């Protein structure tokens, strides 16, 4: 695990991610902040996202555990930071790299699924009365990803 | 009225109308030899009605190579006698008995007649009369190295189930006029041409609901088709398949008609020319034995092979046989026709007791009819095998030395074993090493570690632990019950109770693993598997894997420098669904079930944690204020669980399950076909409520109903047992407290600054102050599937069965909930019979020191359908550095206690190559990109310094090395890969 | 060339290939009739368990040969 966990950090420095950036916590290669920054033609527009990543002892065979830390309106993160993201439950394959998993959650930001929601309330808000979802993500946005 | 205590792994192999069509089966087993025992061993196990010994032969010395029921104080004595009293103690519901005179009448009491040491014009009389009344006969025969099985159920045999798969099942998109049935999106049906499905649900055409199986043409992987379905419909559209099993006829031929036109079971496709061979050499055998008044040919014995040659060129000119005898092979044959190896007593036993289970039950497909075996492989070549050496010597071993010989049995004495686990697999290997003098020797020593204790359930399968056995450790039980087996296992086992992990380094050690021999793993993890590995493959230890999954086997063998190691290879992992499709849009009952455990958890595990560690650490409000996801969650619970909520009564408890069944059965429901109503549509016009997500409706609590009432009853004893108060079972108490319950009103909510954080500090303070309790305490509920008596199985059940009625699916009982929730492997004895001789098989090469990959076999085998294959290992990569051939598993650097500055001058220097990252453990010791001020610090430090001052956590006084990986890029700035580093400290 | 597979639990797949094929095509033909990543999948034929970077040739595979599909277990 090691040795790829490294290989993904060394490829990161090679290539600014310009969108994010990832690192071990001090120096622990088995836990990861990463950062994503809202998408311009988004609701969460100018919001830095904090986003934790715990490699299993069985990486790259088990998917990493990837958890939103900051506060965010959208129907598939609930309260939690929990992520509705196919290849981090049963998609994941030992091929997948950690920038596509942050290109993935940025597609995810930059347009949601409320067809299959995680949370209900959310995705009814966005079906119905976008003006108010637009508005609510604004201001959730405000309040906890900018500080 | 099965013991599901007892039969409750075996159940999930066969079944409920199996085994109780089993346990009315009588099964007469005559021979009381190591085969022969090990066969009514397993039947014992496995529940037939009663089992029947016949073996009048006085009880010989050599007997004892692998009959491991018999002592050296029952020679001269019949081994039956001997043995059935040793018999009747392994399951309390299957009587044993003995039979002085066998007559051919007599043999219409029983279901299934095995014959074993018995000669072919015996049983040639005894199979005209079973075949021509319908009765099941085996005949095995273990000869050395080679073995030989033969079934005959009979002309009309009806098997009912064939591959022993669950049936298949699966949700379709559409079925077209011309009954091409699709799947739904990226969804394999798995059927195969022939099959027969039958539909429910069908909107569109209802026809297919009827149940009526029909054919199934494979055109793909996600279509099929069923015929014409015009009359019925023009289209029809979801619903749901489910593969209907057939019953088939098996027809049998008799022993006298197979033996001139034999039908073959091949064990290994590697050699297909064999079995014939087989076949003419073990006729010789049984020719010779009848000119010799019964006395097989001396180990290698010359004059002996050459006659037993002529019976061979007899026998096969008279069956018309057009193939060219071996030569070789079949003296070989003729060698070892007195080996007794208990190793091919447990393989042959095994699949043999699988067949007796297939005949009693019909159930899985018997082998047709001949299946011939040969571990020709194992025979030592790095000691003498001759006359001499292998002559009887009066002792125990004489049907062991009878093939390996002398010098090969001072070997085996001398090794020093580790075995990790002792439970079905480790009991197995246990009794095979005592059979086989391991370990007895001056310089001989066994080691066991196993952490668990002995439990009823595991009395199925472990045949060395006994009802008295139970709560104890299975390791010293194991070691006692072994050196009652072969007294000469005195003082030379060692028995501890250590988890094979990080935390035992201490005494699974350096010094602990330099003197071992040979690792063998009897586990049921992957995650002490691949630690036991990454163990062997440091301290260059040989390592024996096995594993099982009902009747399913595999052994694999790891060599030094040779082979590849157990982690090398990637298996399938464990299948977890999406939290959208569990919180919120269950399917299948699987959902419900994972659904039910969460429920749980957060109920009567998480509150209450919270509530203890409350109380306990002085700071812990302030830490989970800014270090947890829901500060505001963990507050709610420690005020509910502690002020708000807290039960004086059990009538309270009850009140409180009420009121947990409306939140979690009625009111999230309403909330959920209020946010998405049931007439709702998706995006694109289509239903949002079609296909993998069914529409659920809201559950009004009836107290006559009986999930309901199961519901309360057994949250109610949960959170009793969470406040330490006295439940009751009575209905009459519920019924009374329930009677007078006024549910609040509810209204889903239609939704529409830094203040809360002024609101979560008045919860907190609103709190009882920790000071205020002291040793006050609420007891948290941990999970146990095996007791059932304390409500956690009953839960599970009856909130999954709520939820699956809420969303309209079909619900389980306690049993497929139990298999589901538990994690529940299936397992039999059987299987575990299989993979322990076919690892004590290889474990005789590993003692031969054999050098080339070719000799080495790893086993695959599923007993349900009669596969055996077997395939070499894989070689250990090479690869290239600094122009030198280096093993990318089993080669390491070996270096000093140095500096960093050193290391990387000395990797620069000697190897060519600039280091770019070194890591320890799980943490990142040096890395190129670094700032130059955080080097410029790190580089003088000696490793074990910078790893102790990285880690903040000082190294062991036992511990003796570190090892490191390393990246390193070349010259040119090519990424090369290089083994780990060995620091000696 | 027509060859057929039999699985541990008594599938069995009939795959077209020629004799030239890697053991890669191979595996990339199962996972499409089976959903098995390459990775996962042990193919024995004869005694030898087929490793990736070689052809059917190297094994001397010819029409109407068997494969096994098998798999580690873990219970114990
Ligand atoms: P089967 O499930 O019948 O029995 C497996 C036995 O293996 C032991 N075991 C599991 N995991 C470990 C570790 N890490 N160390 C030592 N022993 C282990 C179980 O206790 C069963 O006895
Ligand atoms: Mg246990
Ligand atoms: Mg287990």
């Amino acid at each position: 695990a090691l040795k790829r966990i490294n290989r993904e950090l060394a490829d990161l420095g090679k290539d600014p991610p310009s969108s994010s950036s990832a690192g071990p916590v001090g120096d622990d290669l088995f836990h990861w902040q990463a950062t994503i920054m809202g998408p311009a033609d988004s609701p969460y527009a100018g919001g830095v996202f904090f986003l934790s990543i715990h490699f299993p002892t069985d990486y790259p065979f088990k998917p990493p555990k990837v958890n939103f830390t900051t506060r965010i309106y959208h129907p598939n993160i609930n309260s939690n930071g929990s992520i509705c993201l196919d290849i981090l439950r049963d998609q994941w394959s030992p091929a997948l790299t950690i920038s596509k998993v942050l290109l993935s959650i940025s597609s995810l930001l930059t347009d949601p699924n409320p067809d299959d929601p995680l949370v209900p309330e959310i995705a009814h808000v966005y079906k119905t009365d976008r003006s108010r979802y637009e508005l609510s993500a604004r201001e959730w946005t405000r309040k906890y990803a900018i500080g | 009225t099965i013991d599901e205590g007892l039969y409750s792994r075996q159940l999930y192999v066969l079944g409920h109308e199996a085994m109780k069509q089993m346990s009315q089966s009588n099964v007469l087993i005559i021979g009381c030899k190591g085969l022969g025992v090990e066969i009514a061993k397993n039947v014992c196990l496995a529940g037939v009605k009663s089992v029947t010994l016949y073996d009048p032969q006085p009880t010989r010395i050599e007997d004892l190579s692998s009959q491991y029921f018999l002592t050296e104080d029952d020679i001269g004595v019949p081994r039956a006698k001997v043995t059935v009293s040793k018999l009747a103690e392994l399951n309390q519901y299957v009587p044993v008995s003995v039979v002085d005179e066998l007559s051919t009448e007599y043999l219409k009491n029983f279901k299934c007649v095995v014959v074993t040491e018995t000669s072919l014009t015996k049983q040639l009389e005894i199979n005209d009369f079973t075949h021509k009344n319908h009765i099941a006969y085996i005949a095995a025969d273990s000869r050395g190295l080679f073995g030989s099985i033969f079934c005959d159920f009979g002309e009309n045999f009806i098997c009912t189930d064939t591959d022993g798969n669950e049936p298949l099942t699966g949700m379709i998109a559409s079925i077209t006029d011309d009954g091409v049935v699709t799947m739904l999106e990226e969804t394999r049906h798995g059927l195969e041409n022939g099959d027969f499905v039958k539909f429910t649900e069908v909107k569109g055409m209802p026809g297919l609901n009827d149940g009526t199986p029909r054919k199934v043409e494979v055109k793909g992987p996600y279509t099929f088709s069923i015929g014409s379905v015009k009359d019925l419909g023009s289209a029809g559209y979801n619903g749901v398949f489910t593969q209907v099993k057939v019953p088939t006829k098996i027809s049998f031929k008799s022993l006298r008609e197979s033996l001139k036109d034999p039908e073959y079971v091949y064990p290994d496709f590697g050699k297909m020319m064999r079995p014939p061979q087989y076949h003419i050499a073990f006729q010789a055998l049984s020719a010779f034995a009848d000119a010799h008044e019964g006395s097989l040919p001396r180990p290698r014995n010359d004059i002996d092979a050459a006659e037993f040659f002529e019976f061979c060129k007899k026998i096969a000119s008279t069956l018309q046989f057009d193939v060219e005898l071996d030569e070789k092979l079949i003296k070989e044959i003729s060698y070892q026709a007195r080996g007794d190896l208990v190793a091919m007593s447990a393989f042959l036993g095994g699949a043999v007791a699988q067949e007796v289970l297939k005949a009693t039950t019909s159930k899985f497909y018997p082998l047709k009819q001949y299946f011939y075996f040969d571990s020709l492989e194992s025979l030592p070549s790095s000691v003498t095998i001759s006359e001499e050496t292998c002559k009887p010597r009066g002792c125990r071993y004489d049907g062991q030395i009878a093939v390996f010989g002398s010098e090969f049995q001072e070997k085996i004495a001398s090794l020093s074993t580790f075995l990790v686990g002792a439970g079905a697999i480790g009991c197995e290997m246990l009794k095979n090493w005592a059979m086989m003098g391991v370990a007895t020797g001056e310089s001989g020593h066994i080691s066991v570690t196993d952490m668990d204790s002995i439990e009823k359930s595991n009395l199925n399968r472990q045949f060395l632990f006994r009802p008295r056995d139970v709560g104890k450790l299975k390791s010293e039980c194991a070691s006692t019950a072994v050196s009652i087996m072969n007294p000469s296992l005195t003082g030379k086992i060692t028995s501890y109770q250590e988890r094979v992990g990080p935390e035992s380094e201490g005494i699974f050690g350096d010094e602990f693993f330099e003197k071992l021999s040979l690792v063998t793993n009897a586990l049921d993890n992957v995650e002490a598997r691949m630690y036991v590995d990454r163990r062997c493959v440091f301290f260059e230890k040989p390592l024996l894997e096995s594993g099982t999954l009902g009747t399913k086997g595999n052994t694999q063998v790891v060599v030094p420098h040779l082979t590849e190691s157990y982690g090398s290879s990637q298996d399938p992992p464990e299948k977890s669904f999406p939290i959208c499709t569990l919180k919120n849009f269950p399917n299948r009952i699987e959902h419900t079930i994972a659904w039910a455990r969460d429920l749980f958890e957060g109920l009567f595990k998480q509150p209450i944690d919270n509530v203890n560690m409350y109380l306990s650490s002085p700071n812990f409000l302030e830490t989970s204020l800014k270090t947890s996801s829901n500060p505001r969650e963990v507050l709610e619970n420690i005020r509910d669980y502690l002020v708000t909520e807290k039960p004086l009564s059990f009538e309270e408890c009850i009140m409180w399950a009420r009121l947990q069944f409306d939140k979690f059965f009625n009111n999230n429901i309403q909330q959920l076909l209020f946010n998405f109503p049931k007439d709702s549509v998706t995006s694109t016009g289509q239903p949002f409520w079609s296909g993998p997500k069914r529409a659920p409706t809201p559950l009004s609590f009836d107290i006559h109903n009986r999930e309901h009432f199961d519901f309360i009853v057994a949250a109610a004893s949960l959170y009793a047992f969470n406040y330490g108060l006295k439940s009751e079972t009575d209905p009459a108490i519920y019924e009374r407290v329930l009677a007078g319950y006024n549910p609040p009103p509810f209204a889903p909510k239609s939704g529409i600054a830094n203040k809360d954080k002024q609101e979560l500090k008045s919860i907190a303070d609103s709190l009882p102050p920790p000071s205020s309790l002291v040793g006050f305490r609420l007891t948290p509920a941990e999970f146990e599937k095996d007791d059932d008596s304390n409500h956690h199985i009953d839960f599970i059940t009856a909130a999954s069965n709520l939820r699956a009625m809420n969303y309209d699916i079909t619900p389980a009982d306690r049993f497929k909930t139990k298999f589901v929730a538990g994690k529940i492997v299936p397992a039999m004895c059987t299987s575990t019979a299989v993979v322990s001789g076919l690892v004590c098989l290889e474990l005789v090469k590993l003692v031969d020191g054999k050098k080339k990959i070719e000799e080495y076999k790893n086993g695959f085998f599923n007993l349900a359908i009669g596969l055996f294959t077997f395939s070499d290992p894989i070689a250990s990569p090479k690869m290239k550095v600094n122009g030198k051939e280096i093993d990318k598993i089993w080669d390491r650097y070996n270096l000093p206690d140095c500096t960093l500055q050193e290391l990387i001058d000395y990797f620069q220097k000697e190897e060519g190559l600039e280091v770019t990252m070194l890591s320890s453990g799980v943490s990142l010791l040096y890395a190129n990109f670094q700032p130059p001020k955080k080097l410029a610090e790190r580089l003088p430090l000696k490793i074990s310094e910078l790893v102790e001052q990285i880690t903040k956590k000082k190294l062991e006084p036992f511990r003796k090395h570190l090892v490191l990986e390393i990246c390193c890029d070349d010259a040119n700035g090519e990424d090369v890969e290089v083994p780990f580093i060995c620091i000696k400290l | 060339m027509q060859i057929f597979v039999k699985t541990l639990t008594g599938k069995t797949i009939t795959l077209e290939v020629e004799s030239s094929d890697t053991i890669d095509n191979v595996k990339s033909k199962i996972q499409d009739k089976e959903g098995i990543p390459p990775d996962q999948q042990r193919l024995i034929f004869a005694g030898k368990q087929l490793e990736d970077g070689r052809t059917l040739s190297d094994y001397n595979i010819q029409k109407e040969s068997t494969l096994h599909l098998v798999l580690r277990l873990r219970g114990g």
